[PDB]
C-alpha cells in the first residue's frame, strides 16, 4: 500500500428551512430489481455505496433503462427532489472560454479523468439524504436500503465540488510547473505547453504521477484523444479554429419554435463567418410565441438568406492569439442599423468576427450606434484577451470630434484610427447656434382636437408668407411635426424656425438621422438639403409673437 | 479582538452580484493584493459550498501609482440589518475641511464567522481560462456599511484625546473617510491635522482639501443689456417661464408685450418702460430664497448633471422637484468627457457626504452602457452611490447655462 492523499470534504447543506427528501420507490419488474441488486454490489464493493438501516427517513427513486444497442441495465438515481433542496453553489463556469482567446502554444495532450468522478468523498453528513431503495421481489422483504459516500451522478452539488477538489489537487503542481497550462472542463484535463514534444510528454507523465499521488488513475500516450478536439461546438485545431458544421432544416413550412433555434444558429456562426444576416429573419418572431405556426418571407430576406446559405458554403477559420502582437478590431457599417466587426492582429488572419445590431428605439443615429458596437467590443475583448484592442472605424477624425463636442451627453470611445472603407459614418445636418441673420423666420403651431382626430398645421413669417393645413386622423404631437416639416419645405436653404413643440425639440435635440416615424425621416430629408437651420423654442399660450398669431390659426 | 453578531434584514439573503470583466493588469494587481491579504488573515479562500459574490476591481488613488482594492459593495450595503452617527450639522460651515482616510484600521477587527460567507467575491480570470480566485473575509472590510458602525466604539475612544484639546475641530465619519473642518488659516490647518495623523500611527498619508463655496444656491441670473433682440426676448421669456415654477411673482406679460407682431429673430426690440420695470422686478425676486425649501433625511437626495461644453457642467441637488436644497458648476482631461463625469460625481458625492452626511442619487446625461464600460477606469473614491441614466436631452440645460 503505498498512502495516497486523501480528497478534503466540502461540507454541504440543504436550504433553510427545508429537510430531504422522501419521494416513494415505485414498482419495478423482477427483470430490473436484479439488475439494480448486482450494480449495486459491486459499487458497493468499491466504496461508493453503503448499505444502511431503517432509522433513516430519507428516500429518492431509482430507475433502470437498457442502454441502447446494448443488453446492460444502467441504474439512474433521480434527484430531482434532492435538488430543489441542496443548497446552492458557486457554480461552474461563468461563461465559457473563446477559442480566439487561446495563446499560440506548441503542444497540448488531453487527459481522461472520469475515474475521479466517484474518486471524491461527500460530505458524511450529508449521505444520509442520498439514501435510495432497490424494491424486493415481489414486495415481500424490505426494499434494500443504500446511502452514496461519493458524489453521486446528477446531484446538484457534484459539478462544482468535483472541479473544486482537482482545483486544489492541481495546484502544487501549476505552481511547480509554471511552463504548464491547465484548462478542466468536466472529465477533461487539457495540458498545454510550449515545450518541445519530448520535454512536453515528460511533464505530461509527471501530472500523471501526480494525480495518482490522490490516486487519480488517467489515460496513458496510446489512449488519449488527438486534434482536432470537438468542444463546445468548436472545432480545435494545432493552429486554428472554426465551428463545428453548421447543419440547417430545411422545410418549406417553417414553425416559431424552430425558426428560434436556427438564429441562434446563424448568431452561432456569426463569430467566425463573415456577413452573416439575421435581420429579416428576426422581425418575423415579433410577438408572436406559439410555437407551431407557419409565415412565409419577403423578397429580401430570401436575398439575404440565398448567401447565408451560400456564405456556410466554405470552411473559414480563426487563429489563436499571439500576446505580442497589437489587437486590431475593424468595424463596418452594413446599412439597416446593422453592424459587423473582425478582431485581428496580422491583416486577412482573423481571430474571430461578428455582428451588432441597433437597439430599439423611435430614432436613432449612425454614431451613436457605432459608440454602442464600439463599447459591447471592447467588453468582449476584455473578457476574451484581458484588453482593449485598437479600433480602426469609418468616421472622421474631424466628425468624430464635432460629434462629441457638440453632443448634449457624454460619450467616448477608446484609442481608434479612421479607416476609409464606404459607407462613411458622417453626421447629415447640423442645426445653429444663434438666428441667422437675412433668413426668413418661421412660426410654427399644430394643433389637434383630442375627440374627433381633426387638426391643423401650419406658419406663419416675417415676411407675411403663411400657411395652414387641415389635417384628419392626427395628434397634437403629429400636427407640431408637421407644422416644422412645412415651414422647411416653404423656405429657402436658410431658415430661422419658432416652435413651442417640447415634443418636437426633444427629438430634433437627440440628431436622428433616421427614424420608425415617415414624418420625422422626412424632416431628416429637409435637414440635410438646408445649409443653415436655427430652432428656437417658446413657451405656448404666453402671447409670444408669431407663436400667439399662428397658435389662433391651427387651434381653431 | 472578538467579534459582534451581524446579521442581514429579514427574509432577504446575501448578494448574488455578476463579477464584471477586468484587464489583465488590473487581475494581476488584485492576485498580488489579495495574496498578501491571505498571508495577513485579513481574507481566506473558499469552497464551491458558498453561492455569493460582490464585484470587486482596482483603481489607482488619487495622487498615487499603486493599485487599490475596491470591493463594490453597495448591494450588500443595501442587505446588511442597519446599525443603530448623528451628522454634524457644523462640519458644512466651516472654512476648510480635510480628507483622511482611515479604512486600513477595519483591518485589525475581526468579522463575526457567520456573517463572513455574505463578503464573497471572485478574482475573475481572462477567457474564463479558471473559475475565479475566490476570497471572503475574515475582517472588517472596506466600502461594508457595517465597518464603521462595528469600529465606531473603538474610533470614539481614539480621537477624544484631540476632540478635548481641540473642541473647535469637527471630526465626522462616512464609510473609510475621516473628514477634519474647522475655522482656521490654511497653515494652521495643515499643521493641526498633521497632529492628528499621529493616532493612526501610534494606535494613511493623504489628504483632500474642500472650501464651502459661496452659494448653496447659486442664483438663477438675467442678461444685462442694452438692446434686445426678438432672439433675446424670446430666450428670457422661457427661462422666466422656467424660472415662474420655482418663484412665485414672475411676470412676463410685459415682456411677450413686446414680442407682438410677426417678426424676424434678429430684430432689435426697445424695451418699453412697462417691461423693463416687468424685468426689474424679476432680478429682485430671484435674489431671495425659494419658499418651502428643507432638508427630510428620510428622504433620498437626488443629483442632475448637466453637460454645457468645454469641459463645464452644472449640477443640482434636491429631494422635491424645484426645491433645490445646492446647485453648482464643475469646470476643468480635456477630450475625455466620460472621466469629466465621472469626477464630477465623485466631487458632488463628497459635498454630498459633507453637508448631509449620505450619497444623492444620480441622473447621469449618458448612455448606461457607455457609463458602465468606462467609469472604473477613473474612479478614485471608497464609496461608489447610486445612478439612473436620462436618455431625452431636458430643455433646463439652457436656464443654467
Ligand atoms: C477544448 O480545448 C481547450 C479549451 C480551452 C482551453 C483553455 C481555456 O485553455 C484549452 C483547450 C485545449 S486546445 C488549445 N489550447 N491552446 C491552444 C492554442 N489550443 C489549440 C490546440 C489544439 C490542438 C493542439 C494544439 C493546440
Ligand atoms: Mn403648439
Ligand atoms: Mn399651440
Amino acid at each position: 500500500m503505498v498512502p495516497i492523499s486523501p480528497i478534503e470534504t466540502v461540507p454541504v447543506k440543504l436550504k433553510p428551512g427545508m429537510d430531504g427528501p422522501k419521494v416513494k420507490q415505485w414498482p419495478l419488474t423482477e427483470e430490473k430489481i436484479k439488475a439494480l441488486v448486482e450494480i449495486c454490489t459491486e459499487m458497493e464493493k468499491e466504496g461508493k455505496i453503503s448499505k444502511i438501516g431503517p432509522e433513516n427517513p430519507y428516500n429518492t427513486p431509482v430507475f433502470a433503462i437498457k442502454k441502447k444497442d446494448s443488453t446492460k441495465w444502467r441504474k439512474l438515481v433521480d434527484f430531482r427532489e434532492l435538488n430543489k433542496r441542496t443548497q446552492d453553489f458557486w457554480e461552474v463556469q461563468l461563461g465559457i472560454p473563446h477559442p480566439a482567446g487561446l495563446k499560440k502554444k506548441k503542444s497540448v495532450t488531453v487527459l481522461d479523468v472520469g475515474d475521479a468522478y466517484f474518486s471524491v468523498p461527500l460530505d458524511e453528513d450529508f449521505r444520509k439524504y442520498t439514501a435510495f431503495t432497490i424494491p424486493s421481489i415481489n414486495n415481500e422483504t424490505p426494499g434494500i436500503r443504500y446511502q452514496y459516500n461519493v458524489l453521486p451522478q446528477g446531484w446538484k452539488g457534484s459539478p462544482a465540488i468535483f472541479q473544486s477538489s482537482m482545483t486544489k489537487i492541481l495546484e502544487p503542481f501549476k505552481k511547480q510547473n509554471p511552463d504548464i497550462v491547465i484548462y478542466q472542463y468536466m472529465d477533461d484535463l487539457y495540458v498545454g505547453s510550449d515545450l518541445e514534444i519530448g520535454q512536453h510528454r515528460t511533464k505530461i507523465e509527471e501530472l500523471r504521477q501526480h494525480l495518482l499521488r490522490w490516486g487519480l488513475t488517467t489515460p496513458d500516450k496510446k489512449h488519449q484523444k488527438e486534434p482536432p478536439f470537438l468542444w463546445m461546438g468548436y472545432e480545435l485545431h494545432p493552429d486554428k479554429w472554426t465551428v463545428q458544421p453548421i447543419v440547417l432544416p430545411e422545410k418549406d413550412s417553417w414553425t416559431v419554435n424552430d425558426i428560434q433555434k436556427l438564429v441562434g444558429k446563424l448568431n452561432w456562426a456569426s463569430q467566425i463567418y463573415p456577413g452573416i444576416k439575421v435581420r429579416q429573419l428576426s422581425k418575423l418572431l415579433r410577438g408572436t410565441k406559439a410555437l407551431t405556426e407557419v409565415i412565409p418571407l419577403t423578397e429580401e430576406a430570401e436575398l439575404e438568406l440565398a448567401e447565408n446559405r451560400e456564405i456556410l458554403k466554405e470552411p473559414v477559420h480563426g487563429v489563436y492569439y499571439d500576446p505580442s502582437k497589437d489587437l486590431i478590431a475593424e468595424i463596418q457599417k452594413q446599412g439597416q442599423g446593422q453592424w459587423t466587426y473582425q478582431i485581428y492582429q496580422e491583416p486577412f488572419k482573423n481571430l474571430k468576427t461578428g455582428k451588432y445590431a441597433r437597439m430599439r428605439g423611435a430614432h436613432t443615429n449612425d454614431v451613436k450606434q457605432l459608440t454602442e458596437a464600439v463599447q459591447k467590443i471592447t467588453t468582449e475583448s476584455i473578457v476574451i484577451w484581458g484588453k482593449t484592442p485598437k479600433f480602426k472605424l469609418p468616421i472622421q477624425k474631424e466628425t468624430w470630434e464635432t460629434w462629441w463636442t457638440e453632443y448634449w451627453q457624454a460619450t467616448w470611445i477608446p484609442e481608434w484610427e479612421f479607416v476609409n472603407t464606404p459607407p462613411l459614418v458622417k453626421l447629415w445636418y447640423q442645426l445653429e447656434k444663434e438666428p441667422i441673420v437675412g433668413a426668413e423666420t418661421f412660426y410654427v403651431d399644430g394643433a389637434a382636437n383630442r375627440e374627433t382626430k381633426l387638426g391643423k398645421a401650419g406658419y406663419v413669417t416675417n415676411k407675411g408668407r403663411q400657411k395652414v393645413v387641415p389635417l384628419t386622423n392626427t395628434t397634437n404631437q403629429k400636427t407640431e411635426l408637421q407644422a416644422i416639416y412645412l415651414a422647411l419645405q416653404d423656405s429657402g436653404l436658410e431658415v430661422n424656425i419658432v416652435t413651442d413643440s417640447q415634443y418636437a425639440l426633444g427629438i430634433i435635440q437627440a440628431q436622428p438621422d433616421k427614424s420608425e416615424s415617415e414624418l420625422v425621416n422626412q424632416i431628416i430629408e429637409q435637414l440635410i438639403k438646408k445649409e443653415k437651420v436655427y430652432l428656437a423654442w417658446v413657451p405656448a399660450h404666453k402671447g409670444i409673437g408669431g407663436n400667439e398669431q399662428v397658435d389662433k390659426l391651427v387651434s381653431a | 479582538i472578538e467579534t459582534v453578531p451581524v446579521k442581514l434584514k429579514p427574509g432577504m439573503d446575501g448578494p448574488k452580484v455578476k463579477q464584471w470583466p477586468l484587464t489583465e493588469e488590473k487581475i494581476k494587481a488584485l492576485v498580488e493584493i489579495c495574496t498578501e491579504m491571505e498571508k495577513e488573515g485579513k481574507i481566506s479562500k473558499i469552497g464551491p459550498e458558498n453561492p455569493y459574490n460582490t464585484p470587486v476591481f482596482a483603481i489607482k488613488k488619487k495622487d498615487s501609482t499603486k493599485w487599490r482594492k475596491l470591493v463594490d459593495f453597495r448591494e450588500l450595503n443595501k442587505r446588511t440589518q442597519d446599525f443603530w452617527i448623528p451628522h454634524p450639522a457644523g462640519l458644512k460651515k466651516k472654512k476648510s475641511v480635510t480628507v483622511l482616510d482611515v479604512g486600513d484600521a477595519y483591518f485589525s477587527v475581526p468579522l463575526d464567522e457567520d456573517f463572513r460567507k455574505y463578503t464573497a467575491f471572485t478574482i475573475p480570470s481572462i477567457n474564463n481560462e479558471t473559475p475565479g480566485i475566490r476570497y471572503q473575509y475574515n475582517v472588517l472590510p472596506q466600502g461594508w456599511k457595517g465597518s464603521p458602525a462595528i469600529f465606531q466604539s473603538s474610533m470614539t475612544k481614539i480621537l477624544e484625546p484631540f476632540k478635548k484639546q481641540n473642541p473647535d475641530i469637527v471630526i465626522y465619519q462616512y464609510m473609510d473617510d475621516l473628514y477634519v473642518g474647522s475655522d482656521l488659516e490654511i497653515g494652521q490647518h495643515r499643521t493641526k491635522i498633521e497632529e492628528l495623523r499621529q493616532h493612526l500611527l501610534r494606535w494613511l498619508w493623504m489628504g483632500y482639501e474642500l472650501h464651502p463655496d459661496k452659494w448653496t444656491v447659486q442664483p438663477i441670473v438675467l442678461p444685462e443689456k442694452d438692446s434686445w433682440t426678438v432672439n433675446d426676448i424670446q430666450k428670457l421669456v422661457g427661462k422666466l417661464n422656467w424660472a415662474s415654477q420655482i418663484y412665485p411673482g414672475i411676470k412676463v406679460r410685459q415682456l411677450s408685450k413686446l414680442l407682438r407682431g410677426t417678426k424676424a429673430l434678429t430684430e432689435v426690440i426697445p424695451l418699453t418702460e412697462e417691461a423693463e420695470l416687468e424685468l426689474a422686478e424679476n432680478r429682485e425676486i430671484l435674489k431671495e430664497p425659494v419658499h418651502g425649501v428643507y432638508y427630510d433625511p428620510s428622504k433620498d437626495l437626488i443629483a442632475e448633471i448637466q453637460k454645457q461644453g468645454q469641459g463645464q457642467w452644472t449640477y443640482q441637488i434636491y429631494q422635491e422637484p424645484f426645491k433645490n436644497l445646492k446647485t453648482g458648476k464643475y469646470a476643468r482631461a480635456h477630450t475625455n468627457d466620460v472621466k469629466q463625469l465621472t469626477e464630477a460625481v465623485q466631487k458632488i458625492t463628497t459635498e454630498s457626504i459633507v453637508i448631509w452626511g449620505k450619497t444623492p442619487k444620480f441622473k447621469l446625461p449618458i448612455q448606461k452602457e457607455t457609463w458602465e464600460t468606462w467609469w472604473t477606469e477613473y474612479w478614485q473614491a471608497t464609496w461608489i452611490p447610486e445612478w439612473e441614466f436620462v436618455n431625452t436631452p431636458p430643455l433646463v440645460k439652457l436656464w443654467y447655462q
